[PDB]
């Protein structure tokens, strides 16, 4: 149950980080305001952060 | 180079507080790095003439502290000088 | 921005130019009037940036030549697999790894050379091999000759494909300069695609083939009775018996329940007590962890989608107040000069070969490698030599960059310019450090020889007199011994038994054990520090003074490779960057000779040997390193004299080829001195008298005989010196270790 | 819809190979999807195809003929013609050693000169002008092209057929005629 | 004709001639081994 | 493109995408009537087969699907790859065109052809959606058939 929640947050944070982090964001996408290339880039970062955090808390017996 | 010796004041408190976090257990204690390092000098200056052996973990608490302190104070110089 | 752009049908496939020796050079195309032309043809054949001024045409030759190199490597590998399949005791060796000597070369019966077909076991007679191919193939899960044959055929098909691709990318579809200058793309692909997917796909082989085959081999199952690799993939129950995690399948990977793969992916450290090799579950996990790192790393650089770093922006950003314009220009340098890139790449690949040598002996990665002492000694020594040659090459290409490709405009107040502007400070300090290191390292041996000769053992630098304990190395050994469960909490055992903890034996033979460092080890380490600092002095001096000195203010105009600027200014022999490389080779030879001698003796004295039923370690040379390796006389007597016994007594045995090659290599070494000590002026004058005799008998050639160029004399000299010197050690080492190991 | 210019007859979606114009006897399809003819000599490839055709055709008929009946003095223990067992026997007999000699003789003294002539462009690939009975007619006629097209179509079929022969015999351990009769 | 010119180049003819020479000497020692005198 | 909110056409070329969509659709369309066929009728050769999207796949993986893979891969290597590469490089071929029309069902003029071209895609898309739904439904009904799904 905790795995999907952390992963969505990590993807949503990476998406929010991405709006400021990425050099020249799109702002031609209905709600997220990133192009597909940038969406894949941020979600990729959100996955790496998500997997690493999840494995961090699993190793510490928190989840 | 602005210098400002207050870089050394931040370098001590900045590293020491970060290094004073409680660790797991072995060859450290669980207290931290500083709490182990400041405990290691306390029981070594108690026997001021007779210095430490290679077996003693003081040498590890020394290197990992200083290699952390020198890192935090060098990156302290660049930050203050080059805003 | 990142695009494929090629020129089509750019060079016709014709034998025309094959029949025109030296077509590639305006100077050589006219053909020979003297024998100098014949040497020049060969010396210049691959100097592509001398043939043409077009960076595009140079780049295209390089890319195509690279395919030629891979084609040859594939023929060589194919050969090794085919010799394994057809002429080896590999299959028999799998059933008795400790008893049978690996052999994959059989000589024909002619002029009595069949004596070299040694009694190696496994129902063949042949040369004992030291390449470690059997240990590699066993780690890969190869159990039969069909698997080796198919790999050999596969190799020939890859060789063919490399040849086609080399031909194709030169003659049919040659990429444009802008293709090659895609360094960001190249690095993303090489990091994520070559290293990342290489390691991922290899980890795949290990988990699916190596792991199950080696687990059954290590349990003692007959290699013929082991299921073929595909049966582990097809039947999951077969795999689930060996590694229960395979019951849960790939569900634990996608759900991040990765601890479920604790059976197949481990952090055991240490070695198999069965094979004396690294646990393959450690290696599979290593390769998975590395693969991820590399695939992630290869997303760093901007290509076609905005995201990623500009290497230009990164370099130009790394600017501080002490280093002027910092790394400004270096992006232009490295995108416009092949030599600049070859300089870096040889330095790192060479340095890597040396790291590989150290890591592979101490953390023996292959099963039954550790206790195959011939293979351990051979692999360490080989990878040391390849590393040494590459590092000297880095010097050569760094200096070629400085002469041919360097511009002051590109390198204006950047780290390269600023280095040139204090070359006197750099070289004076390094010179000093070389004299400090040489006196205080080699001086300790001479002090010791003198004190021992004068009957003053209590005045020596030794473990029993004036001790020089390598306390920092000793302290680091302790930390690495205390690591497992402490600073490496999930590691069950040390990275290496070299640092401390247990003695690992396979049969009676020592695989690895703690390598204790004392006064002898402190002393030889300062010799290594010394020989490396001097080699750096020679090669770095070559680079920083490649273009000019106070002696030769226009040296760049004379070029990379030229003999001198004449006997004036007191004499200017060997001022060229090329001549620094020439001198660098001897010192590299000196440096690495002492490294492999240090290795051979230390391992024989203090590591390798037998452990009895009682459990007492008997080393090959019974711990003589500590008291003998602190004098030159001890090296001469207890190492060279004592250990040469095997190679010089080899006549009339299967090791007689080593005896012959030992003498042959001494001959070639000595022959080299004729070239190094003499000058072509003598030789050209001698040839004049010989030419007279031919003229007298109307048998003088139209291609006028010339003495070798001054530079070729040096090139021939150092090539025979290195061939002779290295091959001598090779024969010494192999005869010694195949006999006593 | 199709591609813009000339399309490959055999594969109407793929563009026609530059060298294959449909004029060759058994190459109306211009069948080269992987584009071998784009990089390799057509005269070489044609020589190879026609050589394989003629070797395969003799070999397919050889298997069938040897299955039906073998000579007495050739004590053939194996009834499987494309088995290692039979091949090995007639290497040791010296039968395949003898035909190797005259095949090697042909290839070195005839086949290699013939190939070099074709690469120079002074010989049509496969032409040895061998027609004693004149079942082709005059060299270059519509009758010759029909037989030339027939040779390849018969040869290509035998080439593939020999694959079926070898592989089926390797699984079943039965004769090609024995397999047809018994399931 | 250009391939034949290449095969007539010093190193190719030297390689082939010394191969042939080595073959003759090797084959003579295979069939007449240990010839210390005529 | 009409409906492309992510703007995938901006990154991969429409010719390549429209090859993929039409390829997917044709596979999905045979797969949908294939699933209804196998769940209804069984061949005499197999007899004792699961007749479930997951079970039938797992059953026929070593034999039937291995042969399908071999001859499906063959087509993709020889026809599918050069077709897909020639379209993007600019041959002028419509994506999906393999010249397969033994009958005259495409139509005449352009209007009737583009309607039949649109028909293929929209029949492909509905079969594409269908095949995703059938896997979800079979998974979360304890391995229930597509006809057995209707109580
Ligand atoms: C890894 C080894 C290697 C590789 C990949 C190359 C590659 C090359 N050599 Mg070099 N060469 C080498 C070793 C190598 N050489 C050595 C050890 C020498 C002796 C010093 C030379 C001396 C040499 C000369 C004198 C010349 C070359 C040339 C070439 C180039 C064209 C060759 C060609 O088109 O034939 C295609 C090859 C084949 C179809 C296969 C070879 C078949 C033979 C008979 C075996 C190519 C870049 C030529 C060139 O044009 O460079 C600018 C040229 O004139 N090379
Ligand atoms: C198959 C036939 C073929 C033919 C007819 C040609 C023809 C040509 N090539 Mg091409 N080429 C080919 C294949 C071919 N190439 C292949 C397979 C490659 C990939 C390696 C190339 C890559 C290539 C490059 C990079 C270049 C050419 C060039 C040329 C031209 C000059 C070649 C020359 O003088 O070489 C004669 C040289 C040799 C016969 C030596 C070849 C050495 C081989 C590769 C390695 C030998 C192995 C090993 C080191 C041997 C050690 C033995 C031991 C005794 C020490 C000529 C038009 C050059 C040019 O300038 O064109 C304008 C040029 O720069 N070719
Ligand atoms: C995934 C992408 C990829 C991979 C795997 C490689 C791999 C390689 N490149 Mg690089 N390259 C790439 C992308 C890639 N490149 C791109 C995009 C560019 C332009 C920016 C370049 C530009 C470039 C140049 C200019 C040069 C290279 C060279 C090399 C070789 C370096 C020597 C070596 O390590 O041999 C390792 C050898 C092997 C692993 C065996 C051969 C592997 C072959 C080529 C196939 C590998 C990929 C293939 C998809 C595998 C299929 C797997 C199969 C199970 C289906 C190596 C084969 C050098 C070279 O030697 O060229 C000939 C070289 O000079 N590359
Ligand atoms: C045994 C052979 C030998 C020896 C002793 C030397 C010595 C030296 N070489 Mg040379 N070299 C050699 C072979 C040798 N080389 C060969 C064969 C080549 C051709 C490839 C070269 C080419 C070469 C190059 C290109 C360079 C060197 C350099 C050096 C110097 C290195 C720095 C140093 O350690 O100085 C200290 C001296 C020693 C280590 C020698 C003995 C020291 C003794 C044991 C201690 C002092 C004794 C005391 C003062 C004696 C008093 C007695 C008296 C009162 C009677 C050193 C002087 C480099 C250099 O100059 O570095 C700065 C340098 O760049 N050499
Ligand atoms: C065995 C050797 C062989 C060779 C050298 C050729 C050569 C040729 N063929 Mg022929 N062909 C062959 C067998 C061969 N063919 C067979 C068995 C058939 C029946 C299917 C055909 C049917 C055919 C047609 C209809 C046509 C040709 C044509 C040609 C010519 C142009 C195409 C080309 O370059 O092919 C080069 C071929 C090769 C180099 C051999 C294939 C090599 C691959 C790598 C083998 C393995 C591929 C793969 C694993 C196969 C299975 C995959 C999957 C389907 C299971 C060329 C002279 C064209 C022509 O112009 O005729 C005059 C033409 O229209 N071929
Ligand atoms: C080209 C040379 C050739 C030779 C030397 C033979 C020789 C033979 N054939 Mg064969 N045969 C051949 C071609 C040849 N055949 C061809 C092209 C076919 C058509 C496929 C056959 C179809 C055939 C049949 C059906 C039979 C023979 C049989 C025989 C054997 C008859 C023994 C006998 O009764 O006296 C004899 C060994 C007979 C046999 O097997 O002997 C018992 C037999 O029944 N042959
Ligand atoms: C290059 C010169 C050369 C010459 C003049 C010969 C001459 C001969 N060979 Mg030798 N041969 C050679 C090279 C040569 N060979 C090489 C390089 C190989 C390795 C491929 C062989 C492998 C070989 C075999 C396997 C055999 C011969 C045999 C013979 C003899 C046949 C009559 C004849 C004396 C035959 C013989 O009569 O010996 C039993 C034989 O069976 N040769
Ligand atoms: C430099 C002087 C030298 C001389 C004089 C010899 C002489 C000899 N060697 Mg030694 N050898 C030498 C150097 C020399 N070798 C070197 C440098 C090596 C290391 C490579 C060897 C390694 C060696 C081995 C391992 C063997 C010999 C053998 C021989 C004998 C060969 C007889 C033979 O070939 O059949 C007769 C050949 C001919 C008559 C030549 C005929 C040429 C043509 C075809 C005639 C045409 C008609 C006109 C002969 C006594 C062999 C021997 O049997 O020793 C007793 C032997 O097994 N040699
Ligand atoms: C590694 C330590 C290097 C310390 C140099 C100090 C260091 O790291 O400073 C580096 C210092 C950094 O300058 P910047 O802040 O301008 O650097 C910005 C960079 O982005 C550009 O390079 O540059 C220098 O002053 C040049 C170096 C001269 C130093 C002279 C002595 C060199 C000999 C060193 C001998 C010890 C070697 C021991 C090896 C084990
Ligand atoms: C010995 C020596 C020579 C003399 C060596 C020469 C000229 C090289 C000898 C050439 C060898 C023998 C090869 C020539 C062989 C021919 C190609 C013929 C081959 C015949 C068959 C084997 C095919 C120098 O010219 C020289 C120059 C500068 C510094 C030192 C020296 C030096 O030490
Ligand atoms: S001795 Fe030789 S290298 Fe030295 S100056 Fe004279 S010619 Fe030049």
């Amino acid at each position: 149950s905790s795995i999907p929640v952390i992963m969505v947050i990590s993807n949503l944070l990476a998406l929010a980080i991405g709006r400021y982090a990425i050099q020249n964001p799109s702002n031609e996408t209905p709600i997220i305001g990133l192009n597909l290339a940038q969406l894949v880039a941020t979600t990729s970062f959100g996955h790496i952060i998500g997997v690493a955090t999840i494995l961090g808390l699993s190793n510490m017996g928190i989840i | 180079y602005p210098l400002n010796p207050a870089v050394i004041l931040i370098a001590i408190i900045g590293w020491s507080a970060a290094a004073a976090v409680p660790s797991n257990i072995p060859v450290l204690g669980g207290t931290g790095l500083t709490q182990a390092f400041l405990a290691s000098i306390q029981r070594l200056l108690a026997q001021y003439p007779t210095g430490p052996k290679l077996d003693d973990p003081f040498w590890f608490y020394l290197v990992v502290y200083h290699v952390g302190l020198f890192a935090l104070l060098i990156f302290g110089q660049i930050g203050y000088a080059g805003y | 921005k990142v695009k494929v752009v090629v020129d089509r049908d750019v060079v016709a496939t014709s034998f025309e130019k094959w029949a025109k020796p030296g077509h590639f050079s305006r100077s050589l195309a006219k053909g020979p009037k003297t024998t100098t032309w014949i040497w020049n043809l060969h010396a210049d054949a691959h100097d592509f940036d001398s043939h043409t001024s077009s960076l595009e045409e140079v780049s295209r030759k390089i890319f195509s030549a690279h395919f030629g190199q891979l084609a040859i490597i594939f023929i060589w590998l194919s050969g090794m697999y085919f010799h394994g399949a057809r002429f080896s005791n590999y299959v028999a060796w799998l059933s008795n790894p400790t008893g049978i000597k690996p052999s994959a070369q059989v000589v024909w019966p002619i002029v009595g050379q069949q004596i070299l077909n040694a009694d190696v076991g496994g129902g063949i007679q042949g040369i004992q091999i030291t390449s470690g191919l059997f240990q590699l193939w066993r780690a890969s899960g190869i159990v039969n000759e069909l698997q080796l044959y198919v790999t050999a055929i596969g190799g020939l098909v890859m060789a063919g494909l490399m040849m086609f691709a080399g031909w194709f990318h030169y003659h049919k579809a040659a990429p444009k300069l802008e293709w090659f200058q895609n360094v960001e793309s190249m690095l993303n692909h090489h990091l994520a695609g070559l290293l990342g997917l290489g390691s991922l796909s290899w980890a795949g082989h290990q988990i699916h083939v190596s792991l199950p085959v080696n687990k059954l081999l290590d349990a003692g199952v007959a290699p013929s009775s082991i299921p073929l690799p595909h049966e582990f993939i097809l039947n999951r129950n077969l795999m689930a018996e060996l590694y229960p995690s395979f019951q849960q399948g790939l569900a634990p990977f996608f759900t991040l329940n990765w601890k479920q793969y604790s059976d197949i992916l481990t952090f055991k450290g240490g070695l198999s007590p069965v094979t004396g090799g690294l646990w393959l579950t450690d290696v599979a996990h290593h390769h998975l962890a590395i693969a991820v790192l590399f695939i992630v790393a290869g997303h760093m650089y901007r290509t076609n989608w905005g995201i990623g770093h500009s290497m230009k922006q990164l370099l130009e950003a790394h600017k501080g107040p002490l280093t002027g314009e910092g790394h400004k220009g270096l992006y232009e340098v490295l995108t416009t000069s092949w030599h600049a890139n070859l300089a870096i790449n040889l330095a790192m690949l060479g340095s890597l070969s040396i790291i590989v040598a150290h890591h592979m002996y101490s953390m023996p990665p292959y099963p039954y490698l550790a206790t195959d002492y011939p293979t351990q000694l051979s692999l360490f020594t080989h990878h040391m030599w390849i590393g040494g040659f590459c590092i000297v090459g880095a010097g050569a290409h760094a200096a070629i960059y400085m002469v041919r490709d360097y511009s002051p405009t590109v390198n204006y107040n950047n780290v390269l310019d600023r280095m040139i502007r204090h070359r006197d400070a750099i070289i004076s300090h390094l010179n000093w450090v070389c004299i400090f290191l040489g006196t205080h390292s080699f001086g300790l041996y001479i002090h010791n020889d003198t004190m021992r000769a004068l009957g003053r053992a209590q005045d020596m630098f030794s473990d029993t007199a004036i001790q020089l304990q390598p306390v920092l190395a000793q302290w680091i050994q302790q930390i690495h011994t205390l690591a497992p469960g402490n600073t490496a909490v999930n590691a069950l055992a040390t990275a290496s038994y070299a640092f401390g903890a247990d003695t690992v034996t396979v049969g009676s033979k020592i695989a690895m054990m703690p390598i204790k460092l004392g006064t002898a080890d402190f002393m030889v380490h300062h010799i290594h520090a010394f020989t490396i600092h001097v080699t750096v002095l020679i090669l770095l001096k070559g680079v920083l003074f490649a273009r000019n000195s106070r002696l030769i203010p226009d040296k760049a105009n004379l070029g990379f490779r030229f003999p001198c600027d004449g006997p004036g200014r007191g004499g200017t022999c060997q001022v060229s960057a090329w001549d620094h490389v020439f001198l660098g080779l001897f010192w590299m030879y000196n440096a690495l000779s002492v490294v492999i001698f240090h290795f051979s003796w230390k391992m024989q004295s203090d590591v390798w040997g037998t452990v009895s039923s009682n459990g007492t370690v008997s080393h090959i040379t019974g711990g003589n390193f500590a008291q003998s390796a602190i004098t030159i006389n001890g090296w001469l007597r207890d190492f060279l004299w004592a250990q040469a016994s095997q190679v010089i007594q080899s006549y009339g045995s299967s090791l007689s080829a080593y005896g012959l090659m030992f003498l042959g290599a001494h001959f070639v070494w000595a022959f080299s001195l004729m070239f190094l000590f003499s000058g072509r002026g003598y030789w050209q004058e001698l040839i004049e008298s010989i030419v007279w005799a031919h003229n007298k008998l109307k048998v003088a050639p139209s291609i006028a005989p010339r003495a070798l160029s001054i530079t070729q004399g040096r090139a021939v000299g150092v090539a025979h010196y290195l061939l002779g010197g290295i091959a001598t050690t090779w024969a010494f080492f192999l005869a010694r270790i195949i006999s006593v190991g | 819809q199709a591609p813009s210019g000339a399309a490959m007859p055999s594969m109407p979606f793929l563009k026609r190979p530059s060298k294959l114009d449909g004029s060759l006897p058994g190459g109306e399809g211009c069948f080269d999807p992987l584009g071998f003819t784009e990089v390799f000599s057509l005269e070489w490839m044609r020589e190879a195809e026609v050589k394989h055709c003629r070797v395969a055709m003799l070999a397919v008929l050889g298997v069938i003929a040897q299955e039906f009946g073998t000579l007495d003095f050739y004590h053939a223990q194996s009834k499987l013609q494309l088995s290692p067992d039979l091949h090995n026997q007639f290497v040791q007999n010296g039968a395949l050693q003898q035909v190797l000699l005259f095949v090697c003789a042909w290839e070195f003294f005839v086949g290699l000169p013939a190939l070099i002539e074709s690469l120079e462009g002074r010989r049509e690939p496969g032409y040895f002008g061998f027609d004693p009975l004149k079942l082709g007619g005059t060299y270059g006629s519509a009758q010759w092209k029909r037989m030339a097209a027939g040779e390849l179509r018969n040869g290509r079929l035998a080439m593939i057929a020999f694959g079926g022969f070898f592989h089926q015999q390797l699984l079943t351990k039965q004769g090609i005629i024995e397999q047809l009769t018994h399931f | 004709m250009n391939l034949k010119k290449y095969l007539s180049t010093a190193p190719v003819v030297a390689t082939l001639w010394l191969f042939l020479t080595a073959g003759i000497l090797i084959e003579l020692n295979r069939f007449y081994p240990d010839s210390l005198f005529y | 493109a009409e409906f492309d909110p992510l703007q995938i056409t901006s990154y991969l070329p429409i010719s390549w995408m429209r090859e993929s969509e039409v390829k997917h659709g044709r596979i999905a369309m045979l797969a949908f009537v294939g699933t209804l066929a196998q769940q209804a009728y069984q061949f005499p050769w197999y007899k004792g087969a699961p007749t479930t999207l997951v079970g039938a796949h797992d059953h026929f993986v070593t034999t039937a699907l291995a042969q399908i893979l071999l001859f499906t891969s063959a087509f993709e290597i020889l026809a599918g790859v050069p077709a897909a590469i020639q379209t993007v490089r600019g041959s002028g071929r419509l994506p999906g065109y393999y010249g397969f029309d033994p009958l005259g069902l495409w139509g005449k003029d352009e209007a009737s052809r583009k309607r039949m071209e649109l028909a293929e895609v929209k029949n492909g898309r509905l079969a594409m959606i269908a095949m995703l739904a059938l896997w979800h439904q079979e998974a979360l009904s304890g391995g229930m058939g597509v006809i057995e799904q209707l109580v």
